[PDB]
């Protein structure tokens, strides 16, 4: 038994190790996957298939580099699948024949979500595969060791962050109390945020927001919103700083608001804009 | 201030995390506000607590309120009535399915019923030097069933030469969930951590590692801490931070720290509310026998030994083995093997040791009959030591020693039916050496070596292999040696080696649209050190649009050694498409001259048809896109929707969801998608359908008007033609998909209203979306 | 909540259309995504099309927008233009809570979306390096002279971080404080560049 790849490495009868460079998919988003296929890279045969039969495993796989610390996935080999970095042997594939055929195995790989910038630097080891070899003549055991290289940059490009819903709709109390918002933004990946408040207003400091209400809308009263005290107006950017995984709070608490004349009778209701504006 | 006792319509939250709107019931308790809520085991199991954690909660009633903060170690509740807003904190140990990537084994999907088949046809023609001519044919048949949870599967191949069907394999398989097993009925084998691995006929049951999320996999330390208050847990291993989560105040157990084994110690910090630490390292190497802590991994097994090996028996046998993960980093394992002519128990220790690295060591007591009847008496040890990544780039990846006694054997050598391979010349002792070292930032030496002593002779198998690897810039090189002195034969056998690879991405501008930038050119030699030298320049990479073309040239030429000299070259196409794939190969041997050949793809037939594509995998997403025709899908290279809007795709993982998308790049023009993502959740083997809805005709920009003024924004708007509807936005604009060239629209906000009628001129068919204005009722 | 796939998106000239992800993790929640492309001063001007404009979205969901080149070459070809795409997520309105006083969140999130036209003589992965400077009386002005525009991040005069910058292609941009000048940039990809030392005209 002997092997050779498409780059211009080689392994010997008995055994040995070797390098394999492939080309990568240069841009993998969170969420989505990315194969190497090594069964177009990596061909073997048998030197004795009148009297021999030679049986070929993935012995081992594992995960080097960029693959290690920001992917996970699965290893197929000749059809069946298996979790990599693996925690076992797969079965045998049977080579028969003198002219080469290729290595059933190919990954497929997924980013973890603190994956971001480049995940694969170009030239880096990424894995190294142990194709183990015997046969159904002798107690020949070989192991042939693969060492895989990436021929180029993989990049994860950052996401958006998320605002955690917590309340969709917010209860206000009855009239001249007010509530504290819960509104949190964690990212995937840590980055400056800023945001602004917006929509309709009464006032022309731009800070009371229109009764909305449909049915039975009471005048005189507004919404209004306050940041440790303070009133915050629309169209006024809270710069938040750093955002990471750690949930940040916005600090908002809704306060009535008087408009115009006599507080009336009638139903208090707002929708309010909070725009994150991503560097 | 302490609240009066009552029912409080509130939002309860445990651990910042929201769980379930209910009415409360509060009774007077020990508490800080003088009241404490009352919840069941029931509820409080099913809101993530794990039950059997804490000591005396299997004592209560069903209905019994749970006396929650004397029961539970730092658990704490608190009560605000002004955001109707019950807060619950449980310490993160308490709680069960913390792991990340984690699934609810409910929704894993077994799948469709259906048929299926893999076939490659392949061959090669041969030109000898002297002898004249060769061809040879090849055919591969891997074949399938599914019914429900059940997959049976099928080898078979064909054979030429200038030929029989040659069955291989089969077997029948199937998940048990609840014991995140696998039970596996025929051909199968076993692994060879305890014992060889054994090929056999019978049944296995298997735990399966695959079944977990990828966070638990392996072996890594599971750290056990305390944190006051809220807190912030951090860590980092080789330089770089690996883990981060927040956790409540009480005891925390981190379980789900990926298996990284060779990467170095871990760095834990936990910054607490005030802003003060705990600053603490834990050392990480690992052995491949070790479990993480308080996980096991099993398998038994009952059947017919079937080596392939003509020279040998198919003795009937039981064989199980059983590893378990403790604390502290311990492992115990071992497992038996029982057979009519052999019987064998094995037991081992092993242990992540820290800073000293980590071992395991195990005994195998084997008593045994040879084919000449005589019986044996034999043990054996087996050392295995690790130690990860150094300060000083020191990588002691594996460091292992067997030894045997004179009558020990294993099963397979009782399986034999003659004596004479030498049954008198067992092996005696074995040491495997891995060891690398990182030299700089861009170099890495690499030493491996075995060596094998026997019983009788003084015949060695001495084997060792170095090698030195340097990155410049984008380019790898390396330089290897290699020396291998067998047991029956004389002289050594070496090789020298060096390679270089140059990829010529970095070389264009990276806006660069030439696929050069797809390219790399590799130079590389041999020298057996007895004469003989090979060397070999070649060029490699991926062509067209979207790289489903694979293609390696390469030229060079070996002289010297056994007497032949000469020039070779070697070629090899390599295509991956819409309904299976395509290899062409080329090879010269100054004497030899081939041609290679072949096709390969996949089959599948389900409750909608057969549909084509490249070879399966186990686990096949069947994309289901009926009226989306050469529509590709996202990540996988060459899959493309056949003439129907059917597809099937040679990746995906089970046991976790699967993002499965059309490119809408790639839809005809007069084509739109309800929904351009699906996302699924497959068992191994299972066959998933993915579903998208096309919407075909045209898409149009209505702006729609009433007395001069655009009609309201969230208007409901509805075709009576087509099955397409839409919502009106600013400006009085709706978009609408799979439209005909004239139409009459249905339009509703309040309780029926306008209606409005098109006609788009023949003209702008070839358009993409075509905007259009028109009026209303009354 | 409601999150885009990206924080900015290069649109090639000469494609047809650019993808978009939208992602809502959020099981009991539905929404009605609204999506709109302004230019550099906030109009809508329609020389990107985003569809769907608006549609509902329920539970755990991706789908994907479909951004149109609508501007028949209008726009220069020798330098990038800003506008910006715009995704604003309406909580669904319950008839539960008519008779209540209630606060509605819209979360509307807010990237860079640029027009890149085709064959620029300077690469991308170059430009951020011809960044020059000018410290004046109060302000420091930074001169791009690439097609690119530029999100310069965490500058600094010294252990002194100023305001954030958005550099137009082959324009200028100041900021503020009365060492020595340092800078990371934003790539295409949403991720920081390396650190590097301005330089003055």
């Amino acid at each position: 038994f002997a092997c050779k790849t498409a780059n211009g490495t080689a392994i010997p009868i008995g055994g040995g190790s070797a390098n394999v460079y492939v080309n990568l998919a240069p841009v993998v988003n969170v969420g989505q996957n990315l194969v190497v296929d090594l069964s177009t890279q990596i061909f073997c045969h048998n030197d004795y298939p009148e009297t021999i039969t030679d049986y070929v495993t993935l012995q081992r796989g594992s995960a080097y580099g960029g693959v290690l610390s920001n992917f996970s996935g699965t290893v197929k080999y000749s059809g069946s699948s298996y979790p990599f970095p693996t925690t076992s042997e797969t079965p045998r594939v049977v080579y028969n024949s003198r002219t080469d055929k290729p290595w059933p195995v190919a990954l497929y790989l997924t980013p973890v979500s603190s994956a971001g910038g480049v995940a694969i630097k170009a030239g880096s080891l990424i894995a190294v595969l142990i194709l183990r070899q015997t046969n159904n003549y002798n107690s020949d055991d070989f192991q042939f060791v693969w060492n895989i290289y990436a021929n180029n940059d993989v990049v994860v490009p950052t996401g958006g962050c998320d605002v955690s819903a917590r309340d969709v709709t917010v209860t206000l109390p009855d009239y001249r109390g007010s509530v504290p918002i819960p509104l949190t933004v964690y990212c995937a990946k840590s980055q400056n945020l800023g945001y602004y408040l917006s929509g309709t207003h009464a006032d022309a400091g731009n800070s009371i927001f229109t009764n909305t209400a449909s049915f039975s809308p009471a005048q005189g009263v507004g919404v209004q919103l306050t940041r440790n005290g303070t009133i915050i107006p629309a169209n006024n950017t809270v710069s938040l700083g750093a955002v990471g995984t750690s949930a940040v709070s916005l600090g908002l608490t809704a306060n009535y608001a008087r408009t115009g004349g006599q507080v009336t009778a009638g139903n208090v209701q707002s929708i309010i804009g909070v725009t994150f504006v991503y560097q | 201030q302490e609240l009066p006792p009552g029912t409080y319509r509130v939002d309860i939250y445990l651990n910042n995390g929201y769980m379930a709107t209910r009415d409360v019931t509060f009774n007077t308790g020990d508490s800080e506000q003088g009241i404490v809520p009352c919840l069941t085991r029931a509820q409080l199991a099913s809101m993530g607590l794990n039950t059997a954690s804490v000591a005396g909660m299997n004592l209560l009633a069903d209905d019994a309120c749970v006396p929650l903060t004397t029961m539970v170690q730092d658990a704490t509740a608190h009560l605000d009535v002004g955001q109707q807003r019950l807060n619950l904190t449980i310490p993160q140990a308490f709680m069960s399915n913390r792991a990340r990537g984690y699934i609810p084994p409910e929704l894993w999907d077994p799948g469709i019923n259906a048929g299926l088949l893999n076939y490659n046809f392949s061959g090669n023609s041969v030109q000898n030097r002297i002898g004249g001519n060769s061809h040879y044919a090849y055919l591969n048949l891997q074949s399938g069933l599914n019914i429900g949870a059940w997959r049976l599967r099928d080898n078979t191949t064909w054979s030429y030469n200038s030929n029989k069907w040659q069955h291989i394999n089969t077997w029948l398989e199937r998940d048990i969930i609840p014991l995140r097993s696998r039970l596996t009925l025929g051909d199968g084998y076993t692994q060879g951590d305890i014992f060889d691995g054994i090929n056999f006929r019978g049944a296995q049951l298997a735990s399966d590692d695959n079944m977990l999320p990828d966070s638990q996999r392996g072996f890594a330390p599971v750290i056990h801490g305390i944190a006051r208050g809220t807190a912030q847990v951090t860590i980092k291993q080789n330089g770089y931070d690996i883990y981060n989560s927040t956790v409540p105040p009480g005891p925390f157990t981190i379980n789900d720290i990926y298996a990284a084994g060779n990467s170095g110690d871990l760095q834990v910090t936990i910054k607490e509310a005030d802003g003060s630490t705990q600053i603490f390292t834990v050392p990480y190497s690992s052995v491949p026998l070790l479990q993480r802590e308080g996980h096991t991994r099993y398998s038994i097994t009952a059947g017919e030994y079937r080596s392939g090996n003509a020279q040998q028996e198919k003795p009937r046998f039981f064989q199980s083995t059983l590893l378990h993960g403790l604390p502290a980093g311990w492992t115990i394992y071992g497992g038996t093997q029982l057979a009519d002519r052999y019987r064998a128990f094995n037991f081992g220790i092993g242990k992540n040791m820290g800073a000293l690295g980590a071992l395991s060591v195990d005994m195998t007591q084997a008593n045994s009959t040879l084919p000449d009847d005589s019986q044996h008496d034999g043990q054996s040890v087996r050392f295995l030591y690790n130690k990860s990544l150094n300060e000083s780039g020191t990588n002691i990846q594996l460091v292992g020693y067997r030894y045997s006694t004179s009558g020990y054997f294993n099963f397979a050598d009782t399986t034999y039916s003659r004596m004479n391979y030498n049954l008198a010349y067992n092996k005696r002792g074995k040491l495997q050496l891995t060891v690398t070292q990182q030299l700089g930032r861009t170099s890495t030496l690499y030493l491996s070596g075995s060596h094998q002593t026997y019983w009788g002779t003084s015949n060695v198998d001495e084997q060792f292999q170095a090698g030195l690897n340097t990155a410049f810039e984008d380019i790898n090189w390396t330089l290897s040696y290699s020396l291998t002195k067998n047991a029956w034969q004389k002289g050594r056998d070496q090789m020298l080696a060096l390679n270089v690879n140059i990829p010529f991405s970095h070389w264009l501008r990276s806006d660069s649209k030439s696929q050069w930038r797809h390219a790399s050119a590799s130079y590389s030699m041999s020298h057996d050190l007895n004469g003989r030298m090979t060397n070999l320049a070649g060029v490699y990479g991926t062509l067209l649009e979207d790289n489903n073309l694979s293609y390696s040239v390469q030229t060079g030429y070996a002289g010297g050694g056994d007497g032949n000299s000469g020039s070779t070259g070697y070629a090899t196409l390599n295509y991956r498409g819409g309904y299976g794939n395509a290899n062409i190969g080329y090879s010269h041997s100054d004497d030899i001259k081939q041609l290679y050949y072949g096709v390969s793809g996949g089959v599948l037939a389900h409750a909608n048809g057969v549909t084509l594509g490249q070879p399966l995998n186990d686990t096949v997403v069947l994309v289901k896109a009926p009226g989306a025709k050469d529509a590709k899908v996202e990540n996988q290279t060459g899959v493309r929707t056949d003439w129907r809007g059917y597809a099937v795709l040679p990746y995906a993982t089970e046991y976790r969801e699967n993002r499965v998308a059309l490119d809408t790049n790639t839809l005809a023009d007069n084509v739109d998608l309800d929904n351009a993502v699906a996302n699924v959740v497959p068992t191994r083997g299972a066959i998933v359908r993915a579903e998208f809805k096309a919407r075909v005709g045209i898409k149009l920009l209505m702006t729609l008007t009433h007395n001069n003024k655009p009609l309201p924004f969230g208007a409901m708007v509805t075709s009576e033609s087509s099955q397409s509807s839409g919502i009106v936005a600013d400006n009085g604009q709706v978009y609408l998909s799979g439209m005909p060239l004239a139409g009459k629209v249905q339009v509703k906000w309040g309780e029926a209203h306008c209606v409005a009628n098109y006609q788009l001129p023949p003209e702008s068919q070839q358009q993409l979306l075509t905007q259009l204005s028109a009026e209303c009722r009354s | 909540g409601v999150a885009l796939g990206a924080t900015r998106v290069i649109y090639p000239a000469g494609q047809k259309q650019v993808q978009l992800a939208v992602t809502n993790n959020d099981e009991n929640s539905t929404y009605l995504i609204q999506s709109w492309v302004e230019n550099a001063d906030g109009v809508k001007d329609g020389r990107f099309i985003v569809t769907p404009p608006l549609f509902a979205m329920k539970g755990k969901k991706e789908n994907t927008l479909r951004i149109l080149d609508a501007t028949n070459n209008q726009l220069p070809q020798d330098r990038e233009s800003l506008f910006w795409m715009n995704v604003k997520a309406i909580p669904s309105m319950d008839k539960s809570k008519l008779t209540e006083n209630t606060l509605q969140l819209a979360i509307i999130s807010r990237i860079k979306l640029y027009y890149r036209p085709a064959k620029l003589a300077l690469p991308p992965d170059q430009a951020a390096e011809k960044l020059r400077f000018r410290r004046s009386a109060n302000s420091l002005t930074l001169i791009n002279p690439t097609p690119y525009y530029l999100t310069v991040t965490e500058l600094n005069a010294g252990t002194r971080v100023l305001e954030n910058a958005l550099v137009p292609p082959m324009g200028e941009s100041a900021v503020k404080l009365p060492s020595n000048i340092t800078y990371r940039t934003i790539n295409d990809y949403g991720a920081l560049t390396p650190k590097m030392t301005g330089v003055m005209e």
